[PDB]
């Protein structure tokens, strides 16, 4: 389900979804159909890329659009997972004080 | 019920695309003997193309079957007869020249690994970025038609140096294709000898072959949170290094070469690295390599936490560890003999390529793979072959054999010798 692999993956793909809108700037859903039209047809990759939007693409945009960053999304997405008393894994400067309510707040997004 | 796998036709190709890769051999291989005609899936960009995919017996580092007089058995290109005076062109152009293939047996820097920046830097980012992606993935993301041991393409950076195997192809015409990257990312002393078996070379019908065995991180790198224990003992080494050399003894021919590269003083890394930014970084100007390190040890996924870390006091126990490994392989190479092949050491010396790569007006990051932030990227493979080149040329020079005369004919009469 949710490993170390995963969590890496998820943070580096939001990543560069967040980072071509900016550069773009443009919007999340723009972003994703930008990313998927620069990969091949070829090995299934761009078809792939188009199933990852079709699953996750809807709850990507909701959190994106409000202004969280990819540690938030991955783990809110359970992607990464803080296990109990296991240290926060994180890849973004995190603000230790607010990080739950932030969560908190993700979760309610794609509630 | 969904997989492919399990569908009427492609189910033998399924298993034998997955066996090719579970052996490290060419999925693309009719006479199965180990040459391929297609690049990728441990293709011809890991070996000499196999000119002749329907004879097993024709293939990269053979001797000549009669002097090929009917047909290039070795895929170097030289072959026919010489009608001004009936002789075969291989019997007067590399008879007495000593020809010999380079073989690696590597891990991931070996293999050139190399996940571009490219892909996950999203400011340059376009069409033109991916149209490498396929290639790369079918070929386990490493790039050894570009790897400063068998590398044979025209390289991207600019630098001039080329691979040891195109520099001794350009001593003799006669290796032209003769290169094995017999390496794996995981690769170690420890599992070497689950792909050991890929290397191909005939005792008695194939030329002799330099071999460099580069096992230059893997005994020491690990993912875990504690990853001293994981790290190989000088014991355990010497014992993993002495199996594969009795391996090599019966199975390269007489006049072989072996050199045990020593591993790495990492902590060169940390150093030049932990403040700099990451491609996924570089645009908001938010993720150092020392946030990533961190990252990827928090999640236990790094590829060599001793060295990527911020603990000084566990790299340099990293480091001290790989000098063990190394004064055991100096040792190895010192004191062991083989009937057909002599042993040589030769340490990873990265501070020489450093100031080398300074005296050309580089700073040491521009070596290092910027997307993993650990591998030595395309410049410093070329430096580290061009190193190994001339203290070999100073220290044993039969290593590299001698100059061709008839290179020039070669060249006239073949041209391209059949391209790569
Ligand atoms: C400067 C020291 C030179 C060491 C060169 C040899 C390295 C061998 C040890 C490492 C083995 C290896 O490279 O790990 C490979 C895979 C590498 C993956 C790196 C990916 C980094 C994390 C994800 C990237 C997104 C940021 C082992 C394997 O997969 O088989
Ligand atoms: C590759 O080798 C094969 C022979 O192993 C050559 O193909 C023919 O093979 C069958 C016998 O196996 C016969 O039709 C002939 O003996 C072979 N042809 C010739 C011309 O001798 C094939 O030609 C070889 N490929 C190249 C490029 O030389
Ligand atoms: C920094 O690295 C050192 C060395 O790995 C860690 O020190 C401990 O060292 C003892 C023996 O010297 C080991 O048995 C422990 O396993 C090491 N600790 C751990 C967590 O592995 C030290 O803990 C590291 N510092 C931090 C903050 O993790
Ligand atoms: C929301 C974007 C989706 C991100 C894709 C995550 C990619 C998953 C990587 C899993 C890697 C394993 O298959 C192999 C392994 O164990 O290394
Ligand atoms: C941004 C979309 C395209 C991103 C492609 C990134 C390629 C994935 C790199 C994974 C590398 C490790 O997995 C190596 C391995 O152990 O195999
Ligand atoms: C970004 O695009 C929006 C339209 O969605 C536009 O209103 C805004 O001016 C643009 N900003 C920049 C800096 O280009
Ligand atoms: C090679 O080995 C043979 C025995 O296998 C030995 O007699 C001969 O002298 C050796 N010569 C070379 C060049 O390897
Ligand atoms: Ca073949
Ligand atoms: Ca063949
Ligand atoms: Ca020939």
């Amino acid at each position: 389900l949710s490993n170390g692999h995963t969590c890496v993956g998820c943070v580096l793909v939001v990543s560069v979804i967040e980072q071509l809108a900016q550069v773009h700037n443009s919007t999340v859903q723009a972003s994703m159909e930008r990313l998927c039209s620069y990969l091949p047809e070829k090995l299934f990759l761009k078809t792939t890329c188009y199933l990852v939007i079709d699953k996750f693409g809807s709850d990507i945009i909701k959190l994106l659009s409000a202004d969280m960053n990819a540690d938030v999304v991955c783990h809110t997405l359970e992607f990464c997972k803080q296990n109990t008393g296991q240290p926060l894994c994180h890849l973004y400067p995190l603000p230790k004080e607010t990080w739950k309510f932030t969560l908190q707040k993700a979760r309610q997004i794609v509630k | 019920g969904s997989d492919i796998c399990s569908l009427p036709v492609l189910a033998k190709i399924c298993q034998k695309i997955k066996l090719a890769m579970e052996q490290s051999v060419p999925f693309k291989d009719v006479d199965s003997d180990k040459y391929s005609v297609f690049p990728t899936l441990r293709g011809y960009h890991w070996r000499g193309r196999d000119c002749n995919d329907s004879d097993e017996s024709v293939y990269p580092g053979r001797r000549p079957n009669n002097w090929d007089v009917h047909q290039d058995s070795n895929c170097n290109g030289i072959w026919g007869v010489d009608p001004k005076d009936g002789v075969p062109y291989e019997k007067k152009f590399c008879e007495g020249s000593q020809p010999r293939g380079i073989i690696l047996l590597g891990d991931a820097a070996g293999a050139h690994f190399h996940i571009s920046p490219e892909w996950i830097t999203a400011s340059q980012m376009s069409l033109n970025s991916f149209i490498n992606l396929p290639t790369a993935l079918t070929n386990e993301l490493d790039w050894p038609q570009l790897s400063g041991a068998t590398g044979f393409l025209d390289s991207t950076v600019g630098i001039k140096e080329k691979s040891i195997y195109l520099r001794l192809w350009k001593r003799n015409h006669c290796n032209h294709r003769d290169y094995q990257n017999i390496s794996r990312n995981g690769a170690s002393s420890r599992n070497l000898k689950k792909f050991i078996e890929s290397l191909s070379r005939n005792k008695v019908l194939d030329y002799p072959a330099i071999v460099i065995y580069a096992m230059i991180g893997n005994d020491v790198c690990s993912g875990k949170s504690d990853p001293v224990p994981a790290m190989t003992t000088p014991e355990k080494l010497y014992s993993n290094v002495m199996q594969t050399l009795k391996h090599l003894n019966s199975h390269l021919p007489n006049g072989s070469h072996v050199i045990l590269y020593g591993l790495p003083d990492g902590t060169f890394l940390w150093d030049n690295l932990h403040n700099r930014y990451h491609p996924l970084g570089q645009l908001n100007k938010d993720m150092t390599y020392a946030q990533l390190y961190s990252f990827l040890n928090c999640l236990q996924v790094s590829p060599c936490h001793g060295w990527m870390s911020s603990n000084k006091t566990l790299r340099t126990l990293t480091s001290e560890r790989a000098e063990q490994l190394s004064n055991t392989l100096k040792k190895i190479a010192a004191s062991e003999k083989f009937t057909n092949f002599n042993l040589f050491y030769m340490d990873f010396a990265f501070h020489e390529i450093i100031q080398e790569w300074q005296k050309r007006g580089g700073q040491p990051w521009q070596l290092i793979e910027p997307v993993d932030g650990f591998h030595p990227n395309e410049v410093a493979l070329l430096l580290l072959a061009d190193h190994f080149w001339k203290k070999v040329q100073l220290q044993w020079p039969q290593i590299l054999g001698k100059e061709n005369p008839f290179n020039p004919q070669i060249k006239q009469v073949f041209g391209d010798q059949g391209g790569h």
